């Protein structure tokens, strides 16, 4: 068991449309998939449902969680949620800066207008108080309160307009003042009209069952292979199908990197909602999570619709690894998991962790040819025998599905001791680099293991005296035979 | 990537008794192997004659890291077939097993006997543990 929400609490914590989650309901049932999301702003939900229209990845600039602004993308980022973080706060300007530039005509930015009852759904969820009258140049303006202690804020009574200004000793993030000024939000063109954005629904993740995928292969490319005498080469050949039309993904101009079974099911939910009546056009703007390799973040809670249409929400990043695990990755479902996960993001420098099953068994496995080499290569940053790359290459040959299982073993705990012994010589020169003398000692642990594993499915540094390292051909491996016996 | 370049020019000094990185197309073929890769004797040959059409025959850094400078363009997969195993492996060990391939067939639509899958575990496996480690899945797939 696992401490899990569920149903409506679960939905409510999700901050989804919950109109739109349940015709995401039915979507998973049909294409028999489970449908992952990140966080959604909460106060973006009304504004969401209102049928403001969500934004997509040419705008980056992060949505208000607070003060009048709320659920909208404010130009200036120092109104939006990662407030007072002052880096934050300028990749965010200068993102929503090249939105205005680099997408001009496409991207623009108007005067935020507050109607009468977003006022008051912000009255209700306490964000901000309608105030007391004041008048400037001839024109009536209601103060609007808010706990912040950086900004003050006002409406205008005429068109609703809002404005703000820094307040008396203080200074922004980016050490400014100034006196009063409409505060604007990032927009869109629609029908040659700018229309407010708002935050979307993003995919973290989707997982489909192979069934589903089998759907998208061409029943002719696949009974071709299924179709093939060689079994070598029929799998090679299925897994190859698996990778085509379910694995594989691929950059588009404005969904960013997805599959083609993803487009569709991009496609079929914002087909649901618009069914239900959301008017703002599409509310999934792109592929998930998972392909977010430069700049990938980390939720504490995700939202899950399974197969079933039933609403799960994940607690914490180890507790949806958990729901995955046994849930997903675990009866056969297409899954994928960043591959940024277990190393440094180049984008965002980010360090999120997931658990890889080849990992746990690397320990027991000893290396391909190329992962020595690579790890020679990667290992050269903090900074002549070629034989034990080979040996390596000869261990793991496929010229070996010709022999009978214990012929199989028995060459490879040879060819294993024999790359044992390169290394070990090796590590009898000079400890040339203080720390690469690490390296080895550790493959040599893996060498081990894999050995003594090999001979123990049969019958180490026992047998690893009665062998031979002198001079060198058929005759080493002449006493070994016998040593097995 | 540096790396990309960097595990290139990591081989190159394996296996060279020049000791000025030019060694010759007698080893071209050790060295893309030693590196993951098994080219066929026509294809070390057609390749060796039109960007090496020196006269020479001494392949150095520039010429065979310009080389390898095509190769991986759709073979870089590694990516996908790495996320594939994964799918195999429902229960992340980190291995592949009959049991394992028989639930990706059957789900993919073809119905597979006890019989047939043992043999394509056996067929793919390569030290015979029974099973299919990452480094053989890769094999079975690239190889
Ligand atoms: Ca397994
Ligand atoms: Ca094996």
């Amino acid at each position: 068991r696992i401490d899990v929400l569920k149903g409506e609490k679960a939905l409510k914590a999700s901050g989804l449309v919950p109109e739109h989650a349940d015709a995401f309901k039915k979507i998973a049932r049909e294409l028999n998939t489970y449908i992952l999301f990140r966080p959604v702003n909460k106060l973006a939900t009304n504004l969401i449902k209102s049928g403001v229209a969500t934004k997509g990845l040419n705008v980056h600039g992060k949505s208000s969680d607070w003060g009048p602004v709320a659920g909208y993308i404010p130009f200036d980022q120092d109104l939006s949620k990662k407030h007072g973080q002052q880096l934050a706060v300028e990749k965010g300007n200068l993102e929503n800066k090249k939105s205005i530039t680099e997408h001009e005509g496409e991207i623009g930015k108007i005067p935020l207008k507050l109607d009468h009852l977003r006022i008051e759904e912000l009255k209700e969820n306490g964000i901000i108080l309608k105030g007391k009258k004041e008048i400037d140049n001839g024109k009536k303006y209601y103060l609007l309160e808010s706990n912040n202690q950086v900004y003050e804020f006002r409406i205008s009574d005429e068109n609703n307009e809002v404005q703000y200004k820094t307040k008396e000793g203080k200074i922004t993030v980016l050490g400014e003042k100034f006196n009063w000024r409409n505060i604007e939000v990032m927009a869109k063109n629609v029908e040659g009209v700018l229309k407010p954005l708002t935050a979307d629904y993003d995919l973290f993740a989707l997982a489909p069952s192979l069934t589903e995928i089998k759907k998208q292969i061409p029943q002719k490319e696949w009974d071709k292979v299924v179709n093939t005498p060689n079994s070598l080469e029929k799998q090679k050949g299925v897994t190859n199908l698996l990778i085509k039309y379910g694995i594989e993904r691929k950059p588009d101009s404005t969904k960013g990197t997805l599959s083609n079974w993803q487009k569709q099911m991009l496609d079929r939910l914002n087909e649901a909602v618009k069914y239900t009546g959301y008017t703002g056009g599409d509310v999934v703007n792109h592929g998930t999570e998972q392909d977010n390799e430069e700049f990938p973040e980390k939720d504490n809670e995700i939202f899950i619709i399974n197969p079933e249409g039933e609403f799960i929400l994940t607690k914490n990043w180890e507790m949806t690894g958990r729901f995955i695990e046994k849930n997903i990755t675990g009866k056969d479902y297409l899954y994928y998991f960043n591959r940024s996960y277990n190393k440094i993001a180049p984008g965002n420098k980010a360090y999120i962790e997931w658990t890889d099953p080849i990992t746990k068994a690397k320990i027991n496995t000893i290396p391909t040819s190329a992962e020595f080499i690579k790890n020679l290569s990667s290992i050269r940053r903090s900074s002549s025998v070629k034989k034990i790359a080979g040996y390596l290459s000869d261990y793991y040959n496929s010229a070996n599905h010709i022999f009978s299982q214990e012929k199989k073993r028995k060459i490879s705990i040879f060819r294993g001791i024999q790359a044992y012994n390169e290394i070990e010589n090796v590590l009898k020169s000079k400890q040339i680099a203080p720390e690469y003398k690490n390296y080895f000692q550790y493959l040599k642990e893996r060498i081990t293991n894999q050995v003594q594993l090999l001979l123990t499915h049969q019958k180490f540094k026992l047998l690893y005296k009665q062998l031979n390292f002198t001079e060198n051909e058929t005759d080493n491996f002449e006493v070994f035979q016998k040593i097995i016996d | 990537t540096e790396e990309q370049i960097a595990e290139f020019k990591e081989a190159f000094s394996l296996f060279d008794k020049d000791g000025d990185g030019t060694i010759t197309t007698k080893e071209l073929g050790t060295v893309m192997r030693s590196l993951g890769q098994n080219p066929t004797e026509a294809e070390l040959q057609d390749m060796i004659n039109e960007v090496d059409a020196d006269g020479n025959g001494t392949i150095d850094f520039p010429e065979f890291l310009t080389m390898m400078a095509r190769k991986m363009k759709d073979t870089d997969s590694e990516e996908e077939i790495r996320e594939a195993f994964r799918v195999f492996d429902k229960d992340g060990n980190g291995y592949i097993s009959a049991a394992e391939l028989r639930h990706v067939m059957t789900n993919l639509g073809e119905k597979l006997t006890d019989e047939e899958v043992d043999e394509m575990i056996r067929e793919a496996d390569i030290d015979g543990d029974g099973q299919v480690n990452y480094e053989e899945f890769v094999q079975m797939m690239t190889a």
